[PDB]
C-alpha cells in the first residue's frame, strides 16, 4: 500500500510512438498496483523531462519512478540523477527498455503485440520498482602508505615514482643490496649504454628519497586484509652490521658501518659470491659490489665461524654485532606493488648441451659477470679450462625455450635473442679477430631500434646459423667444443668448433616467489608467472584489490618495457591512496547472519575471494569483504537458504518481476 | 490462436548488450520473448528458472556471456553447471528439457540474438504449452 | 590389525559375546573406547517396550552399555541429524557412534556442510541389508507367518530370508516373496547398495564368517587408522580377541556383497521404470504432491537440508496459508537435494500423507550421479555446486558438440 | 543430566492420540521427535505435532499461587491460597446449598484430571454441576449418536476404513483437522478404495475423492434424506439386518418419502444424489466419517444399509480435542458417573456409596457450560475452572464477562495468565501435557498414555495433587491417591466397562480400547459385534425432517 510509483513513457519523437500505443500503454499503467500517476513526453532525456519528472514527484509525493524509455545502459545515470534532484535515493529508479528491445526490433507488422509487449515491460518494471529499497553509498579509507616488494628496477621506479607523487613507501628487498639484475649487466641493447652508470643515479635517489623506506635483507613473512588496509608482518634477517642510524638508536655515538671494508680485509673465511654467479671469492662479512646501494657490509652468518676478527678490523665503530637474531615488524600499508623479477631456468637438465659437465659452457648471466669490467677478471673474457682467451663463440639461443618435452619452457624468454646480439657484439670488439657464431632459430628483434641493432650486428661480422643445436661434445685434449646441428638454409649439417659456448637460457620466477604470489591471494598464469586483472586493458592490475604486479614477475620483458609497467602499476596503487577512499560498489552482498548456517560452501564459489567464514555472537557466520565483493551475485543465486542479499537484485525483487510476467 | 510465453534472463554485460546492439541495427525478430536483466546469471538461482515454469512459463531462455568473457570472470560457469543440473531436473520430472536452454551471446553478436529469439519462438511453437498448465498448480 | 586387514572379534566377556549379535565385537569395542576415556559418549541403539521398538541412547556410564548389545532390524531411523541437533554437532564431546550405511553417508554429507565435526567422531558401522519399519514387520508376522508377534523373542534378516525366533520355534520367509507382497525392507533399503560401510572407521558383520565360528565372531574391517588404534588398543587391553580371516571367508563376503548389489539395481530398475516417463510422471509426481500439509518432516529428517529457514518457507517461493500447496515446494527440495541423496528414506516414511519422497529424490540422484559422477556419502568433497572447476565445464560443454546447452546432452 | 533422553507420549492437540517423542537435555524438553513402533502414526506427525514442543517452557508460564487483594494480583504460597478456597467455598456451601457451586473442567486434560475433579465436585458437597467444554469445542454429536447406537461413540477405529470399500467422507475437514485421520484415507484411495466427499466446499479432504458433491450449507439432513428415499425405493435396503437388529422402520418410511426431489432444498441434482445413494448401498463395506439431528441421520444411514457391526464400516465422529473422549468417559459431564452410567438410574448411586464412602448423591440433572454461566450470578455463586478461558471462548464475550464478574470467588487454575484469570480471586498454576503422567482417550477410544518428562516450572503442581490438596485442607476422605496409578485404580474399581484396562495393559504401544471388562480382554476395536447397546439389543433409527434455517 506504501509504495507509489510514477510510470512515464518516452515517445522519443516517433522513434517508440511509431511502433506502438503510447496511449494504451499509459492508461494500462494507470491501473497497475502502485500507481499514482502515469504520463507520456516526447523527449524525457532532455530538461523539460528532468523537470517533469522532479513537478511529479513533489505533487503526487511518489515513493519510486518507472521510466519507459531506451535501454539503462544509456540514460541510466541521467534519470538516477534526475530522480536524486527531487528528494529520492537515485537507486529507487527502475527502466523499462522499450526501444532496443521492443519498438527497433518489431517495427513492420507487429502493432498490438508490440504494445502488448511494452505494456508487459512495464508491469515488469513496476514490479521490481515496488520492492526497491534506499542504497546509501559508503566507501572504505584507505591508508596512505605502499609497499613495493623487490628492489630491482621495476621495484626502484614504483618505489621513486610512489614517493615522488608524496606517497610513504617501503621498498623491500630479499637481498642485501637493491639494484637487481640490471645491476649484474655490463652493456644494455641496443644502445650499448653501460648498466651501472645509468642505474647509479636511480639508486642513489632512492637512497636518499624521504618518502622511501629502504628495507634491504628483508621478506614478507605473512600478510592479511584488503585493500583499505594491508597488515604485513615483515622479517628483518639478521644483517649483523649496524647502520648509523640503527647504531644512534643503540646508544653508542660511534657510526655504523661507514663502508670502509676492513673486516672483509681480515676475515679468514672465503665462500662464493652469489651476485658474481658463484665464480668470485668473498668473506663471510661482504658486499655484493662496489656500487652496492646500502654499503653496509652484510655477514654471512651461516658461514661465519665467529673467529671474531672483523670486530677488531671495526674498532672504536662497533659496527659488528655477532648474535643478533632476525626481528619481526607489522606495517600498516595501503596498497602493494609486487615485483619479484626473475631467475636463470635450471639448464642443467636438457643433457645434450654439457652445461654442468662441460667446463667451458656457461650461460648468459655468467658471460655477463665474465666480460664485465667489475666481474671476476678484469673483464677479459677467458676460458674457465685453462684461462687462455678465446677466439670463437658460439651462442645458443632458444636454450630450453619453446620447447613443449616438459624439461624447458613452452614460451619466448622475449630477450635472450637481444642480449645474444649484445654479446656477440662485445665479443668481436673486446678480443679482436674473434668471431661469433649465433645458432639461432627465429631472431626475434621487436623492439624499438632492434631491427637496426640486428643488421648492426650481423654488419660487424657475426655469422648466424639457423639451426637448434642437436647436440655438443667436447674434446679431451683441448676442451673446445663441437657444435652438432643442421643449417636448414643451406641445409646441410654442420659441426662447428668453438672455444667457448654461451647458452642463451630460459628465464622462471625466482625462487620463492610462488609462496609470496600466494601469500597476496594473487593466482599464478598458465605458464607459471603472475596473473592479470585482464590480460588487455589492466596489465598491471590483479583479482585481488590493492595489488598491482610490476616488471618480469609478471612475466619477461626488456628493461623500458619494465619500468613503463612499474610507473603504471605504481600510478595504479596512487590513484586510490590519493583519492584517500575507495567507493563499494552499489550492489555488494550482505549476509542476513540470522539466515546463515556456517556452512561454508559458498566461500570457494567468489572469484575475489571476498567471502569467508567467521564467528559473530558466538555463531560460525559468513563474512562479506564489501570491498572485494563486486555485485556479480554468485554466492546470493547459489545459498539454499536465502542468507545472502545482492541488494537492487534481491531474491523477494527478481521473483517480483517473474510474478508479473505472468500476471494479467 | 495460442501465444507463447518465453520468459528471458539475461546478464547485463554481454547478452543486455548483444541484445541492445541488435535493437539499434534494426534487426527483427517476432515479439515473444521478454527480459530480467540480471548481472552476472551467475546471479541466476535453480529457484528462478523453477518458479517460472511453475508459474506457466512456456519456455525460459538464459543468455550468458561467452566462457571466458563474463565480466566477473567466473559466473558463467556457475551458470552453466545450474543450468546443466536443471536440464536433468526437468527431464527426470517429466518436463520436455528442450522447454529450457541456456546461450553465449556476446555484445557483438545482434543477428545471433535475433536467430536465437527466432530459433526459440520457433521450438516453442512446435511443442505446445506447458503440461504444468493443464495440471491443477 | 592395521588399515585394512580383516579380522574374526569377538568379545573377552563371555556375557557381551552371549547379547552381542554375532559375538559381540562392536559392543566390546565401544565399552572399551568408553572405559579408555577415548570418547565421552556413546550413541548407541537399544530395545524400547519391545524388539521392534529401537531407540538412541547417549550412553557415558560404561556398565550400561551391555543394554545395547544385539542388533535391531527395525530400528529405521538416523543418527547424524539427532546428533547435530542435539549434541551441537560433537563440536566439544568426542562421540562413538555405531552406524548403518545410511548413516555413515549422512555423516559424510552432514560434514561436509560445517554441521559436524568428523574429528571428534568413531564411527564404527556395520553392514546392512535392510530395514523394515516396525508396523510392517508386525503386519508381516500376524498375516503371513501366523504368529502373534508379541510371542516373537528374536526377528532378523540371515541368507535372505527373514528368520522369527518365537515361543515354540522358528519360522523363515524368502524376503523376496514378502517383497513382492508389500511386505519386507523399506522401499529405500530394497534400492540401496551401500552394504558394507567402507567409509566408517570400522566396518562390522557377519559375512564371511564360515565354520565353527558362523556365530560367534564378528568380520571386522579395518577402514582408518582412527579404527586401527581403537582395536590394537582393545587387544592390548585385554577386552577383545582378534584371529585372521580365512580367505574363502572373504571370498564368499565379497560375493554376497555383488549378489546385493545386483538385487539393488534390479529393484532400482523396476521403481525407477514404475514411475513412468514423459507427461505421465509430471502427472504423477503432481497429483502426489498436491497431498502435502506442509509438515516440515521431509525437510527436518533429511541429512542434507541444514539451513536456518527452508526456501520453503518464505513468502515469494510459496504463498503462506494455502493448503492446496503449489508443485514448487517439492521442486525446491528437488533442486537443493537431488544432486546429493544418500537415500536414506526419512523423509518418505515420516511424510503423514504417505508421498514417495524417496522414490522421486533417488531417481533424480542417480541421473546427477551418472552425469557428474559425484557419488554422495563418502570422502568430503564438496556438492557438485559448492565447487565448480574451469576445465570441468569447459569439458562438459564441448562434450556435446553445441555453443549452447540446448541439446545432444543425454542419451 | 540426562543428555539426551527419548519420552514417549501422546499428542496433545487432537483426538488422534498421536505418539511422539519428547527430547530431555538436562531436564528441559528440547524437541520432538518420531516414535515409529506406534501403531497410530508410525512415527508421523502433523504441523502440531512436530511443533508440540515449543509452549512447554515459555518465559508466561505461571510458578505461584496468585491471590487477589485489592486489585493487583500478589504472589502467594500454597498453604494460603488453598486455606482460602477451602474456607470460601465452605461457606458458599453451607450458605447455599447444592445450587451454588459449578465445576468447569477442559478436555485437554489427563484421565486421571478429569476422574478426580468430578469426585471432588461430588464425593464432597452433593452437586453434580461438573460439566466441560466438549458442548462448544466438539459438538452434540455423542448425543445423537448414543440415541441411535445405544453409545456416542465412534464405532470402529481409524485404519479399519482401509477395510472399507466406499469411504464416505460427508463434510469434513478430516486433513485440516485430524490430518493423521485423513492419511488413513490417502492410503485407501492407494489400495484402490472408492471415496465420496460431500464437503459443501472444495478442501484437501475433497481433493482426495474420486467423486465430489457439493451441497448447500445447513442443509445434510435433507441430503441424507434424499439417499434413504431412494435406498428404501430400489430395494438397496439389508432386510436381514433390519428384521433382526433395527427398530423403527416404518416410521422411517413414513417421514422420508416427502424428499422424492429435495433440488433446491439442496443444491445436488437429482442423478448425482442417486449415483451416490445407490453406490453406497451396494458396496459391501461402507464407512462414514462424520465432521443432534445431522449425527442422528448418518447414524439412519449406516443402520439402513447394514454397515455397522463388522470391519471396516461404521460412523466415525472425529471429535476434534485431545481428551473429550476421555473427560466425558470419567465422568466430567452433569449426568453420568463413570463410562456413561447415567445417574438417575438409582442403583448406580448405590454402587457409588458403596465404593466412595459417602451418602445422598444428587439424582437431579445437572448444569451445562452454558447453563452455568447463564445463571452465573443468581444462584451459581463460587465456581472452579480447571483449564478453561470461557472469556475468549464462548460467543459474545461480553455477557461472559459480565456474568464472571457477578459470581463470588471465581478459581481460574490454568498453565497459563489468560484473560478469564484477572477476573479470578484465587489462581493456581497448573502443568502441561509434558509435566503431567496420566493417559489420554483417543477419538477411536484407544487409551493412551502421558509420561512425565520435565519437571513443572517453580511451584506448580499436578491437577490431581492439587485437588487432593484441597480436598485434605477441606476435610473430605477418599482422596489418598499420590499417583495417577492409584487414581487410575480408583477409577476401574467402580466402573465395569474400563475394569480391565490396568497400567501394566497401558505400557504396551498398542493401548487399550474403552469396552474392556476382563483383565485378559483384548479390548473391544470394534463396537456393536453382536448387538446394540440400548434398552433391548437393536438399534432404533428415528424419521427427522428438515428445519429451515
Ligand atoms: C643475461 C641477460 C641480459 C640482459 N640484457 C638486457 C639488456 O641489455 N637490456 C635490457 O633492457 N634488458 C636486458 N635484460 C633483461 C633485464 O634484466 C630485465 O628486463 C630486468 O632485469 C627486469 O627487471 P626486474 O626488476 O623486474 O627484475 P629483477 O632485477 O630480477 O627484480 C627482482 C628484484 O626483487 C628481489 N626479490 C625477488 N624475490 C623477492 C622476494 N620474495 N622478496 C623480496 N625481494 C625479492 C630480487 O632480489 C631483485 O632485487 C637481460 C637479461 C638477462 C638475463
Ligand atoms: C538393521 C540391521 C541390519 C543388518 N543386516 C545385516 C546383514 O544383512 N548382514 C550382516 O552381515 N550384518 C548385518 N547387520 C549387522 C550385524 O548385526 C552385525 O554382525 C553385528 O550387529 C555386529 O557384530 P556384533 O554382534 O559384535 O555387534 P553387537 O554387539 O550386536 O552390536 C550391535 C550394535 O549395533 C547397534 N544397532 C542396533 N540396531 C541398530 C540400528 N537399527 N541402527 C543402528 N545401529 C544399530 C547397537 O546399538 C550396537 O551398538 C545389520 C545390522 C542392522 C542394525
Ligand atoms: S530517454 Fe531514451 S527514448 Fe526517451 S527521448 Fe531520450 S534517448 Fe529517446
Ligand atoms: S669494518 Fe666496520 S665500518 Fe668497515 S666495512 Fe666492516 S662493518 Fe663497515
Ligand atoms: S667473526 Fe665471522 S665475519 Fe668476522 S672475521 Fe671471523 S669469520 Fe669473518
Ligand atoms: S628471445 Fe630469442 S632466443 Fe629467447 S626464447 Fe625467444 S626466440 Fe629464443
Ligand atoms: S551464506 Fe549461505 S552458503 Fe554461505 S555459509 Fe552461510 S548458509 Fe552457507
Ligand atoms: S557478489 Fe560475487 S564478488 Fe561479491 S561476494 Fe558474491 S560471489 Fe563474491
Ligand atoms: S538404506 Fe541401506 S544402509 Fe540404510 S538401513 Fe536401508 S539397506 Fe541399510
Ligand atoms: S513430510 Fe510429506 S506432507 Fe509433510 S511437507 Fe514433506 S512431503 Fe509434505
Ligand atoms: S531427500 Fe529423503 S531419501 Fe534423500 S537423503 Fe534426504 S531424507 Fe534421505
Ligand atoms: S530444502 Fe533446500 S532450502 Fe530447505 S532446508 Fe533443505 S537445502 Fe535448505
Ligand atoms: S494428528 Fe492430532 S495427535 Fe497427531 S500430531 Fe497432529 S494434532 Fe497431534
Ligand atoms: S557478466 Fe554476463 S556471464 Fe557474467
Amino acid at each position: 500500500t506504501e509504495p507509489r510509483i510514477g510510470v512515464f513513457v518516452c515517445h522519443c519523437g516517433t522513434n517508440i510512438a511509431g511502433s506502438m500505443s503510447i496511449d494504451d500503454v499509459v492508461n494500462y499503467a494507470k491501473t497497475l498496483p502502485y500507481v499514482a500517476v502515469a504520463d507520456q513526453y516526447q523527449y524525457m532525456c532532455s530538461t523539460p523531462g528532468q523537470k517533469k519528472i522532479d513537478d511529479a514527484i513533489k505533487e503526487y509525493n511518489l515513493t519510486g519512478v518507472v521510466v519507459a524509455a531506451c535501454s539503462p545502459r544509456l540514460h541510466e545515470p541521467t534519470f538516477r540523477t534526475a530522480t536524486k534532484e527531487g528528494g529520492l535515493n537515485p537507486f529507487r529508479f527502475e527502466m523499462a527498455n522499450i526501444r532496443e528491445q521492443n519498438s527497433w526490433v518489431h517495427m513492420h507488422g507487429m502493432w498490438d503485440e508490440a504494445t502488448q509487449k511494452a505494456k508487459d515491460q512495464v508491469r515488469m518494471a513496476v514490479a521490481k520498482a515496488a520492492k526497491l529499497e534506499d542504497l546509501v553509498p559508503k566507501s572504505v579509507p584507505v591508508e596512505k602508505t605502499a609497499m613495493v616488494v623487490g628492489g630491482g628496477v621495476a621495484g626502484m621506479q614504483a618505489a621513486l615514482d610512489l614517493a615522488s607523487a608524496g606517497i610513504k613507501t617501503y621498498l623491500i628487498e630479499r637481498t642485501p643490496t637493491i639494484g637487481g639484475r640490471m645491476s649484474q649487466l655490463d652493456k644494455t641493447f641496443p644502445t650499448l649504454d653501460c648498466s651501472q652508470c645509468i642505474l647509479t643515479p636511480k639508486m642513489v635517489d632512492v637512497g636518499r628519497h624521504p618518502n622511501i623506506e629502504m628495507m634491504t635483507y628483508t621478506e614478507v613473512e605473512k600478510v592479511e586484509g584488503y585493500i583499505g588496509n594491508f597488515d604485513v608482518t615483515l622479517r628483518k634477517k639478521a644483517r649483523g652490521v649496524l647502520t648509523p642510524t640503527e647504531a644512534t638508536a643503540k646508544g653508542i655515538v660511534g657510526g655504523g658501518c661507514n663502508g670502509c671494508g676492513d673486516c672483509s680485509a681480515v676475515c679468514p673465511v672465503i665462500k662464493p659470491n652469489p651476485f658474481e654467479m658463484g665464480m668470485a671469492p668473498r668473506k663471510a662479512i661482504y658486499i655484493y659490489h662496489a656500487q652496492v646501494m646500502p654499503l653496509i657490509y652484510t655477514v654471512d652468518f651461516d658461514s661465519c665461524v665467529k673467529c671474531g676478527l672483523c670486530v677488531e678490523a671495526c674498532g672504536d665503530k662497533k659496527a659488528i654485532d655477532l648474535e643478533m637474531q632476525d626481528e619481526f615488524i607489522t606495517v600498516k600499508v595501503g596498497t602493494a606493488v609486487l615485483a619479484t623479477g626473475y631467475e636463470l631456468f635450471p639448464i642443467e637438465n636438457k643433457r645434450e648441451w654439457g652445461y654442468k659437465q662441460f667446463d667451458n659452457v656457461i650461460n648468459a648471466l655468467e658471460f655477463e659477470r665474465l666480460i664485465c669490467a667489475s666481474g671476476p677478471t678484469g673483464g677479459h673474457l677467458v676460458r674457465p679450462s685453462d684461462g687462455k682467451t678465446p677466439m670463437k663463440v658460439g651462442f645458443v639461443l632458444c636454450a630450453g625455450s619453446r620447447d613443449n618435452t616438459g624439461i624447458g619452457k613452452p614460451y619466448c624468454s622475449r630477450f635472450c635473442c637481444m642480449y645474444s646480439l649484445k654479446h656477440a657484439h662485445q665479443i668481436m670488439e673486446k678480443i679482436p679477430g674473434a668471431v661469433a657464431y649465433l645458432f639461432y632459430m627465429d631472431i626475434r628483434s621487436f623492439g624499438k631500434m632492434y631491427e637496426e641493432f640486428y643488421y648492426r650486428i650481423q654488419h660487424e661480422g657475426a655469422k648466424f646459423i639457423r639451426g637448434r643445436v642437436a647436440n655438443v661434445l667436447e674434446d679431451k685434449e683441448t676442451k673446445n667444443l663441437h657444435v652438432f646441428t643442421e643449417d636448414t638454409l643451406l641445409g646441410r649439417p654442420v659441426d662447428v668448433e668453438v672455444d667457448l659456448l654461451v647458452l642463451a637460457a630460459a628465464v622462471q620466477p625466482n625462487e620463492g616467489a610462488n609462496e609470496l604470489r600466494k601469500k597476496f591471494g594473487v593466482s599464478a598464469s598458465q605458464d607459471g608467472w603472475m596473473l592479470e586483472a585482464h590480460p588487455k586493458l589492466n596489465p598491471c592490475g590483479t583479482t585481488t584489490a590493492g595489488v598491482f604486479l610490476a616488471g618480469v614477475c609478471q612475466g619477461p620483458k626488456d628493461i623500458p618495457d619494465t619500468v613503463a609497467q612499474a610507473e603504471g602499476a605504481a600510478s595504479a596503487a596512487s590513484i586510490p591512496i590519493h583519492m584517500g577512499e575507495v567507493e563499494l560498489e552499489p550492489y555488494f552482498a550482505m549476509c542476513i547472519d540470522e539466515l546463515c548456517a556456517g556452512c561454508g560452501m559458498c566461500v570457494n564459489l567468489c572469484p575475489y575471494s571476498a567471502l569467508s567464514l567467521g564467528e559473530k555472537n558466538g555463531r560460525t557466520v559468513m563474512v562479506v569483504t564489501e570491498a572485494k565483493c563486486k555485485g556479480c551475485g554468485t554466492c546470493g543465486g547459489f545459498c539454499p537458504g536465502g542468507a545472502i542479499k545482492m541488494q537492487h537484485f534481491t531474491t523477494p525483487q527478481i521473483v517480483a518481476q517473474i510474478d508479473a510476467f505472468f500476471a494479467g | 490462436d495460442w501465444k507463447p510465453q518465453i520468459l528471458a534472463i539475461i546478464c547485463n554485460w554481454c547478452s543486455y548488450a548483444g541484445a541492445d546492439l541488435a535493437g539499434g541495427a534494426r534487426i527483427q525478430y517476432p515479439p515473444t520473448v521478454r527480459a530480467i536483466r540480471v548481472m552476472c546469471t551467475g546471479r541466476v538461482d535453480m529457484l528462478f528458472i523453477l518458479k517460472a515454469f511453475v508459474e506457466g512459463a512456456d519456455g525460459v531462455l538464459v543468455s550468458g556471456c561467452h566462457f571466458g568473457d563474463c565480466h566477473y570472470l567466473e559466473g558463467n560457469y556457475k551458470a552453466a553447471k545450474r543450468m546443466f543440473m536443471i536440464k536433468n531436473l526437468l527431464r527426470n520430472i517429466g518436463l520436455d528439457d528442450r522447454r529450457f536452454r541456456m546461450t553465449f551471446v556476446s555484445a557483438s553478436e545482434g543477428a545471433k540474438w535475433g536467430m536465437v529469439m527466432e530459433d526459440v519462438t520457433n521450438t516453442i511453437k512446435e511443442l505446445g504449452p506447458s503440461p504444468i498448465k493443464e495440471f491443477k498448480k | 590389525a592395521a588399515k585394512g586387514d580383516m579380522l574374526y572379534a569377538w568379545a573377552k566377556d563371555a556375557e557381551i559375546q552371549k547379547k552381542g549379535e554375532c559375538g559381540g565385537a562392536v559392543t566390546a569395542l565401544l565399552k572399551h573406547a568408553l572405559e579408555t576415556k577415548m570418547v565421552d559418549a556413546v550413541v548407541a541403539i537399544k530395545k524400547g517396550k519391545d524388539l521392534y521398538d529401537a531407540v538412541p541412547t547417549v550412553i557415558t556410564n560404561p556398565e550400561d552399555i551391555i543394554q545395547t548389545a544385539g542388533s535391531l532390524h527395525c530400528g529405521t531411523l538416523l543418527i547424524p541429524k539427532l546428533i547435530k541437533k542435539y549434541l551441537n554437532g560433537a563440536k566439544d564431546m568426542k562421540l562413538a557412534v555405531t552406524c548403518k550405511g545410511c548413516d555413515a553417508m549422512a555423516f559424510y554429507e552432514l560434514a561436509k556442510r560445517n554441521q559436524i565435526n568428523l574429528d571428534n567422531i568413531i564411527m564404527i558401522g556395520v553392514n546392512c541389508g535392510g530395514s523394515v519399519s516396525p508396523v510392517t514387520a508386525r503386519k508381516m508376522i500376524s498375516n503371513k507367518f501366523g504368529v502373534d508377534p508379541d510371542t516373537v523373542h528374536k526377528e532378523e534378516i540371515d541368507k535372505g530370508q527373514f528368520i522369527i525366533e518365537y515361543e515354540g520355534g522358528h519360522k523363515g520367509i524368502k524376503i523376496d516373496e514378502l517383497e513382492e507382497e508389500g511386505y519386507g525392507r523399506r522401499s529405500n533399503c530394497r534400492r540401496c547398495k551401500m552394504k558394507i560401510p567402507r567409509q566408517a572407521d570400522i566396518a562390522a558383520g557377519n559375512w564371511g564368517v564360515i565354520g565353527d565360528k558362523a556365530g560367534k565372531a564378528t568380520f571386522l574391517e579395518i577402514c582408518s587408522e582412527k579404527g586401527a588404534n581403537l582395536v590394537n588398543s582393545a587387544q592390548s587391553k585385554g577386552a577383545l580377541e582378534i584371529s585372521p580371516a580365512d580367505p574363502k571367508g572373504i571370498d564368499i563376503r565379497a560375493k554376497v556383497e555383488k549378489a546385493m548389489f545386483n538385487l539393488g539395481d534390479e529393484w532400482r530398475h523396476r521403481d525407477f521404470e514404475g514411475m513412468g516417463k514423459g507427461k505421465d510422471r509430471l502427472k504423477l509426481m503432481m497429483s502426489e504432491s498436491s497431498k502435502c500439509i506442509k509438515c516440515y518432516a521431509c525437510v527436518e529428517a533429511c541429512p542434507i537440508c541444514y539451513c536456518i529457514e527452508c526456501s520453503t518457507k518464505k513468502p515469494w517461493y510459496i504463498a503462506p496459508g494455502v493448503l492446496p500447496t503449489s508443485f514448487m515446494f517439492h521442486l525446491i527440495r528437488f533442486a537443493h537435494v537431488s544432486d546429493s541423496c544418500i537415500n536414506c528414506g526419512q523423509c518418505e516414511e515420516l511424510c503423514p500423507m504417505e508421498i514417495p519422497n524417496a522414490l522421486f529424490m533417488h531417481s533424480q540422484q542417480v541421473e546427477i550421479e551418472k552425469m557428474f559422477g559425484h557419488i554422495p556419502g563418502q570422502d568430503m568433497t564438496p556438492p557438485i555446486h559448492a565447487f565448480v572447476e574451469e576445465k570441468a565445464e569447459r569439458a562438459r560443454l564441448d562434450a556435446t558438440g553445441t555453443d549452447s546447452i540446448y541439446t545432444n546432452i543425454f542419451t | 543430566s540426562e543428555i539426551m533422553k527419548y519420552v514417549a507420549t501422546t499428542c496433545p492437540y487432537c483426538g488422534v492420540g498421536c505418539t511422539l517423542n519428547l527430547v530431555v537435555s538436562n531436564g528441559k524438553v528440547v524437541g520432538v521427535e518420531p516414535n515409529q513402533r506406534s501403531p497410530i502414526n508410525e512415527g508421523k506427525l502433523c504441523p502440531k505435532g512436530v511443533t508440540c514442543w515449543e509452549h512447554i517452557h515459555s518465559p508466561d508460564r505461571l510458578t505461584t499461587p496468585l491471590i487477589k487483594k485489592d486489585g493487583k494480583f500478589i504472589e502467594a504460597s500454597w498453604d494460603e491460597a488453598l486455606d482460602l478456597v477451602a474456607k470460601n467455598l465452605k461457606v458458599i456451601y453451607d450458605k447455599h446449598g447444592p445450587k451454588g457451586l459449578g465445576f468447569q473442567t477442559s478436555c485437554r486434560t489427563v484421565n486421571e484430571d478429569c476422574y478426580i475433579f468430578q469426585k471432588f465436585a461430588r464425593v464432597g458437597f452433593k452437586t453434580n454441576n461438573v460439566d466441560n467444554c466438549a458442548r462448544i469445542c466438539h459438538g452434540p454429536s455423542v448425543a445423537g449418536l448414543s440415541l441411535s447406537f445405544g453409545s456416542g461413540a465412534a464405532t470402529n477405529g481409524f485404519e479399519d476404513a482401509l477395510n472399507a470399500d466406499l469411504i464416505l467422507i460427508w463434510g469434513s475437514n478430516a486433513v485440516e483437522a485430524h490430518p493423521l485421520a485423513g492419511r488413513r484415507i490417502a492410503q485407501a484411495k492407494k489400495k484402490g478404495i472408492q471415496i465420496i466427499a460431500v464437503d459443501p466446499r472444495y478442501t484437501m479432504t475433497a481433493r482426495l475423492a474420486d467423486t465430489y458433491v457439493r451441497f448447500n450449507p445447513s442443509t445434510h439432513i435433507a441430503l441424507a434424506n434424499s439417499m434413504m428415499y431412494w435406498i428404501i425405493k430400489e430395494g438397496l435396503e439389508d432386510k436381514k439386518f433390519i428384521q433382526d437388529r433395527v427398530n423403527g422402520f416404518e416410521d422411517l418410511k413414513k417421514t422420508v418419502e416427502n424428499y422424492a426431489d429435495a433440488e433446491a432444498i439442496h443444491g445436488v441434482p437429482l442423478d448425482v444424489v442417486k449415483d451416490i445413494a445407490f453406490r453406497y448401498a451396494k458396496a459391501k463395506n461402507a464407512v462414514i466419517i462424520y465432521c443432534t439431528d445431522n449425527v442422528r441421520s448418518m447414524g439412519n444411514l449406516a443402520l439402513l444399509t447394514g454397515n455397522v457391526g463388522r470391519e471396516g464400516v461404521g460412523v466415525n465422529p472425529l471429535r476434534g480435542q485431545n481428551n473429550v473422549q476421555g473427560a466425558c468417559d470419567m465422568g466430567a459431564y452433569p449426568n453420568v458417573y463413570s463410562g456413561y452410567q447415567k445417574c438417575e438410574v438409582a442403583e448406580n448411586r448405590a454402587k457409588m456409596e458403596k465404593a466412595w464412602s459417602v451418602t445422598n448423591l444428587p439424582d437431579w440433572y445437572g448444569a451445562t457450560l452454558t447453563e452455568q454461566i447463564n445463571q452465573c450470578g443468581d444462584e451459581i455463586k463460587g465456581m472452579y475452572i480447571l483449564g478453561l478461558n470461557p472469556v475468549v471462548t464462548y460467543p459474545s464475550s461480553n455477557h461472559v464477562k459480565a456474568q464472571l464478574e457477578k459470581l463470588d470467588f471465581l478459581v481460574v487454575q490454568d498453565i497459563f495468565f489468560t484473560e478469564t484469570c484477572q477476573y479470578a480471586d484465587v489462581i493456581l498454576p497448573g502443568a502441561c501435557f509434558a509435566e503431567k503422567d496420566g493417559t489420554f482417550t483417543s477419538g477411536e477410544r484407544r487409551i493412551n498414555r502421558v509420561r512425565k518428562a520435565v519437571n513443572p516450572p517453580g511451584q506448580a503442581k499436578e491437577d490431581i495433587h492439587i485437588i487432593s490438596e484441597l480436598a485434605a485442607k477441606m476435610g473430605f476422605k477418599g482422596f489418598e491417591l499420590p499417583t495417577a496409578k492409584d487414581v487410575w485404580d480408583d477409577m476401574r474399581a467402580v466402573t465395569p466397562s474400563m475394569f480391565g484396562a490396568t497400567y501394566e495393559k497401558l505400557e504396551r504401544p498398542e493401548g487399550i480400547c474403552w469396552p474392556c471388562p476382563t483383565e485378559e480382554h483384548p479390548g473391544t476395536p470394534i463396537l456393536h459385534r453382536e448387538k446394540f447397546a440400548t434398552a433391548d439389543g437393536k438399534g432404533n433409527l428415528f424419521g427427522i425432517d428438515y428445519r429451515p434455517p
